[PDB]
RNA sequence: UGAGUGCAGGGUUCUAGAUCUGAUACAAGUCGUAACAAGGCAGCUGUAGGAGAACCUGUAGCUGGAUCA
RNA sequence: CGCUAGUCAAGAACGAAUCCGAUGAUCAAGGACGUAGGCUGGAGGAUCGAAGACGAUUAGAGACCGUAGUAGUUCCAGCAGUAAACGAUGCCUACGCUGUUGUGGUUAUGAGCACGGCAGAAGAGAAAUCUAGUAGGGCUUUGGGGAGAGUACGCGCGCAA
RNA sequence: ACCAGGUUGAUUCUGCCUGACGUGGAUGCUAGUCUCAUAGAUUUAGCCAUGCAUGUGUAAGCGAAGCGAUUAGUGAAGCGGCGGAAGGCUCAGUAACGGGCGAGUAUUUAAUCUCUAGAACCGGACAACCUCAGGAAACAGAGGGGAAAACGGAGUAAGAGCAUGUGUUAGCAUGUGAUGAGAACAACAGUGCAGGAGAGUAAGAAGCCAUCCCAUCAGUUAGUAAGUAGGGUAAGGGCCUAUUUAGACGUAGACGGGUACGGGGGAUUAGGGUUUGAUUCCGGAGAGGGAGCCUGAGAGACGGCUACCAGGUCCAAGGACAGCAGCAGGCGCGAAAAUUACCGAAGCCUCCAAGAGGGCGGUAGUGAAGAGACGUGAAAACAAGUGUGUGUAAAAACCACAUGAGUAACUGGAGGUCAAGGCUGGUGCCAGCAUCCGCGGUAAUACCAGCUCCAGGAGUGUCUAUGAUGAUUGCUGCGAUUAAAAGGUCCGUAGUCGAAGAACAGUACUUGUUUGUAAUGUGGCUUAUCGAGAGCCGAAUAGAACGAGAAGAGUUCAGAG
């Protein structure tokens, strides 16, 4: 190819999204941005799919163009522009506010919050450099960067943000005892917390879990991120708090144990 | 034009391949840069991604640093003396690195001068500098930096060369 | 050329078998079919439940054995097929109940067919007469009529069928 | 045309050779077996005709259909 | 030098293996000189490339066992 | 960096050719009758001569022989 | 491979409280032997006898039969590489019923070990018969309806055939 | 998970031919209604008349002429900005960075995000405008004004590389320095543009593993294999060059030749298999054949440029133009494939945009390639028509109600295999029929016809490839005394295969956890009258990461032989 691509085929897009596939050949090419374009989705399907506010293109556009729409405190006037994974929506006409979270299933769901969660999100430490004039600098998993925050964070904690002053206000470690949540793999969706943690040299950490209706489910630190100071959440979470059944399980509840 | 890509090359069985595409620009070479002894001029070249380089076809001057006293200074350069690579580079006074060359050694003379313990540190370097002799080795990539710049041989560095020059 | 849809139909081996001409004749005389594909496509449905069966009674995994098991016998009840005193929540019973599935008959789905439930209930005179009633408009179910004469009716639904007069 | 050979066919039916001229336009077949192998009674003859300028040979013997003219 | 590294094909049709080889062209720095010779053991990390066939530099080696050189008893027992 | 084009060669695939020589099918033509019965000299395998043609003759072998003696 | 003496190397089997310790099975490529007839050079030449020549017999015999006759048939130094070179049954290694008769050693004289012949049985097989019973033991050669064809072209060996 | 007919006067075997059944193309005859898919791939990557497929403007870069004005305004020729490197078409070439799985460097990246973040003066032209005015056309001249966020210079911040300290390694210190810039505007209340550091997207180069036929192709290679040093590139590297070392690859098939877009997948199938993949998704290559190239963040671009070779078009003869493996369409070639149709609507992409563009895409028309559901009467009482409404971008079809009525089957067969007539008339080894076996010489259930039956049925016959039949290719699973088939005998390398006893180790081996699959397929549930269809769910192959078990395999030992 001589050059940048610019189209997306409609079975090609991330089953995330959660898009039919016979309604046509394209899907919306997200634009560059804040998180990963497989770790992230379009505002236009949002207004159109996930929250129903528009139902046609000419819609679309003059809903932007009237500037209603708010993403972590900037009004946005993209229409393919990135939301990710604990990522604050709003309108400040009605003021509504919604998190952006994960179905059993994995794929995307919006949860409506009060005016104290719209406050704050999560992101996962991935880099700390010294910068020209000595400056002190750290970067976060969705493109964050922080200038003279505490010099103890370490790389792999997980670090919530102020939305309104742009600067960190607590930090937690990968240790036994804490809440996760689950961001990719078998048990996306899944939340539950830390049984134990194995230590590997050069390679992936792997971390067991026991679930809150018995469950144990181990994955590496690479999909985890930790989220509460110790025993409890921060961010509230979704109308079912996270259990994933099997099939088996959904026929057990639902005609009655197998009897001798 | 020039190319770096192996398409035309043969594997490492010794049979030949055959070829599967035109020749494309990503894989563009150019011709060399020869930069000799005279007034300065230098060229700049648009190179990928909208980047200059900068191509010295003439050069009279260097930068020298000395690597015991901790200085650097500006002179001129007379002539190469020995290239490692080919002999040819030499005849014809060809800039490039690692070739050994003749500069005015009078500014040097005069700041190594101060110390006095310099003629017991380095009799070689002191008799050759009372003689007018001055060598010096150089280390940027005058094709591709634009400019000559390098260091004062010493001690066992002209112990070596030395007996690289003689007849 | 190959596209999109299913081909419900097996041609049999021998064209011209004797013992297979007179007994499919027979059930198509009997039961007023319009002709050889109606029957086929009723008998690869039936094989498909057999073979359901079969693969779950040799199945090594406990899991999928309770899970599946119940699915099918459910399924099958719904249509009116399988008419017996199932109990979930007894591994013995289960097994007792898919092997009687082994031994099911083509004759059992005919008889779920819309145009011999209108027949069997005594809304027409003949096995024919019902065909030409549910052409023609005169057969409604749930107040609204039904034009295919290989509607399957699910159990229960008997209550609700009904025919009105010619439209002369 | 295809290969600029010459090839001996057979001609079916009763009257069928009455259905062709000289010069005539014929479509050609094969007669069934594995490999091309001569069929019944006829040695080493290896088609047959089809059809005569344009028309199927059963319609024109029968009578069912007439020559383009 | 060249380092063979050997291992087993499954060919599924007979339900049976065929032995396989493959030959590696490995940088021998003058550090191990001395103490590398044919037939013994070599451990070998991966690197950028160093030539049109060499991408293997020796890290290490295990050299060929002899578990003792036998004992002799005394005459005099 | 090189398109095109001179002049010699090769490598492949097809095709022409006076004349010679195989094979196959020849309803039944001409000359004999070599094999199948001890087929009228028991047959056959190797090798070497000879001959209108099947074949005949020397030498060693075999029974699938007309002899389990 | 068949007369008698003398001489020179190596092998098989048997008896037994000898020594070494995995040195082994089968085999593309490569190498050595191979009746007879044939070929290159020397020695020799009794008997027999391709070719060639006659006498008979027959329609005709060029053949069969008889007379005669050459190359060959023998030896030394080599080339060649085929046979119904067949028990038409590959080589190691197993598990397997009885009676009888041989050959060579050894013997508690009761028998064994190696190499054979014969006659039944049981199984097997399309039968005839059985080197063919039982069997996912190992390794090599090899066939896939008649014909054309073990023929054409190319290649390797050979003095030629 | 299946058989049948055919060597003989009969029999039992070996063995092959033929029938019976899926699927991809071609074709004969016949054809009522509605719904879902798909169409110049096979032969010529052959040749092309015509029309269309790429352009974009605000309150907010510069604004000429014209119109008009108490020194206002307007409305815009050009310039600048951003795109034209995506999507669409095809399979020629390539046995290979062409394909699967991991990893993130030795690299460059306009837009976009987060943090941060800007005191600068001067000068000409180019295009349009104005006056002449050339050329058959295509296309151009003189002369004179005049702008920019366009362009070139000045200062000035900044600043590559080199050297030494200190912190791998950013950073900081010191010495030395080539180079060397910069956008604001509007208020409907905003939109831009300079520098850095990190992300995000896209390439370039790399690691491992798998890949077709011929031995009547056995030796191949000399930038070839390596080393030291340098040039070159965005970057590692024989990528290229100088002097030294002789390597590298092969019977476990090198080298040569022939052939091929590769996967996800498709067809058949009890199991083990055998065949195919131009063709909705991913990646690669091309634009008549070869080769060079400017511009750009990115092309060795062809709806850009330049030259040759093969072909064309227009001319006033001097010159000019052009490339349908885009969408319709034409000619050829063949046994082989649709309309020079509508589109401010759906899905997406492009711009300076409350708007403009798109043959990309959607909508219908055409055709018995494929796949669903139903008509052709009932015993009292039956499609297809028509009109309104709906439906859509506008439509047609579909569905609702209301009116008329009484229409609607063919293809192959009837001696055996193989379902169904020794019926009647012609013909007499003729004419014909017959996959195979076989019929006909005047008493033909087999030809040519009439009449009755049979089979499938809006469908049925034929030809051609392939899978099955087939244990006639044999791993599972065939044969070699006489049917086809054990080398004349030894030695022997590569190759395949190899005691008992006591111990040992974990790379194969098996298994856990975690990764690895959109569509298709598999197990399900829910809504279109029903059924294909549509929508949602669950699990999954090969391949890879980390642990575990030690029977078999492997390695060692000798108070074992």
């Amino acid at each position: 190819v001589r050059g940048p691509r610019k189209h997306l085929k409609r079975l090609n897009a991330p089953k995330s999204w959660s898009l039919d596939k016979n309604g046509g050949v394209f899907a919306p090419r997200t634009s560059t941005g804040p998180h990963s374009m497989q770790e992230s989705i379009p505002l236009c399907l949002l207004l159109t799919r996930i929250l129903k506010v528009a139902s046609n293109n000419k819609e679309i556009k003059h809903i932007m163009k009237n500037r209603l729409i708010t993403v972590n405190g900037n009004i946005r006037t993209d229409s393919r522009y990135p939301v990710g994974i604990m990522d604050v929506l709003s309108i400040k006409k009605t003021n509504e506010h919604y998190r952006l979270l994960y179905n059993i299933a994995g794929k995307f769901v919006l949860h409506k919050i009060t005016e104290e969660e719209a406050q704050y999100r999560i992101a996962k430490v991935t880099n700390k450099k010294v910068v020209k004039g000595n400056i002190p600098h750290t970067y976060t998993s969705c493109g964050g960067s922080f200038k003279y925050a505490d010099p103890s964070i370490s790389i792999g904690d997980s670090v919530k943000i102020d939305i309104k002053t742009s600067k960190i206000v607590e930090n937690s470690s990968l240790e036994v005892g804490k809440v996760v949540y689950l961001i990719k793999g078998k048990n996306i969706g899944c939340l539950g917390v830390i049984t134990g943690i194995e230590k590997r040299e050069g390679t992936h950490d792997i971390v067991n879990i026991v679930d809150k209706v018995g469950r144990n489910f181990s994955t590496i630190f690479s999909n985890i991120l930790v989220v509460g100071a110790d025993d409890n959440p921060w961010v509230t979470f979704t109308k079912d708090e996270g259990i994933k059944y099997s099939e088996y399980e959904q026929s057990i509840k639902e005609y009655g144990p197998m009897n001798e | 034009g020039i190319s770096r890509s192996n398409r035309h090359k043969r594997k490492e069985t010794g049979g030949k391949k055959g070829l599967h595409e035109k020749k494309r620009k990503n894989n563009c070479g150019r011709p060399p840069s020869n930069t000799r002894i005279g007034e300065r001029r230098v060229k700049q070249v648009r190179v990928r991604g909208g980047n200059i380089k900068h191509r010295a076809l003439r050069l009279d001057t260097g930068n020298i640093a000395c690597k015991t006293h901790n200085f650097t200074l500006n002179t001129s350069i007379q002539n190469v003396m020995y290239h490692p690579s080919n002999n040819e580079f030499m005849r014809t006074n060809i800039l490039t690195k690692s070739a050994v060359v003749k500069i005015n050694g009078q500014p040097f003379k005069h700041e190594l001068e101060k110390d006095q313990q310099f003629e017991s540190k380095d009799p070689v370097l002191f008799d050759n500098l009372r003689k007018g002799n001055c060598y010096a080795i150089i280390t940027s990539r005058p094709g591709q930096v634009g400019m000559a710049d390098g260091y004062l041989l010493q001690g066992e560095e002209l112990k070596f060369y030395m007996e690289k020059f003689k007849k | 050329v190959k596209s999109k849809g299913i081909k419900k139909i097996v041609v049999p081996h021998r064209p011209f078998e004797r013992e297979r001409l007179v007994s499919e004749m027979y059930i198509v005389g009997k039961y007023g079919l319009r002709n050889k594909r109606e029957l086929w496509t009723i008998q690869k449905m039936c094989d498909s439940f057999k073979l359901r069966a079969k693969d779950l009674l040799i199945t090594p995994d406990e899991k999928e054995f309770t899970l599946s098991s119940r699915r099918l016998l459910k399924k099958l009840a719904e249509w009116g097929v399988f008419m017996e005193d199932v109990d979930y929540n007894n591994k013995q019973s289960l097994t007792n109940n898919l092997e009687k599935l082994l031994d099911l008959a083509p004759t059992s789905f005919l008889e779920r067919r819309l145009q011999h439930r209108i027949f069997d209930l005594g809304l027409a005179s003949s096995v024919h007469q019902a065909r030409a009633f549910i052409h023609a408009r005169r057969v409604k179910i749930n107040g609204s009529v039904v034009n295919k004469p290989g509607y399957l009716v699910k159990d229960g639904e008997d209550g609700f069928i009904e025919v009105v007069e010619s439209k002369r | 045309v295809r290969l600029n050979k010459k090839v001996i066919a057979y001609v079916p039916h009763d009257g069928g050779l009455n259905q062709i001229e000289i010069n005539d336009e014929v479509i050609v077949e094969g007669l069934g077996k594995k490999g091309c192998r001569s069929k019944g009674d006829i040695p080493g003859v290896r088609f047959r005709v089809c059809k005569v300028q344009k028309v199927s040979l059963k319609a024109l013997v029968t009578k069912k259909k007439e020559r383009p003219a | 030098i060249v380092v063979v590294k050997r291992y087993l094909h499954y060919v599924k049709k007979y339900k049976r293996y065929e032995r396989r080889y493959k030959n590696v062209s490995v940088h021998l720095s003058p550090c191990f000189k001395g103490l590398v010779n044919v037939g013994d053991t070599v451990i070998c990390g991966e690197t950028r490339p160093l030539s049109k066939t060499k991408r293997f530099v020796v890290v290490g080696f295990e050299k060929k066992e002899i578990k003792e050189k036998k004992l002799k008893m005394l005459s005099e027992i």
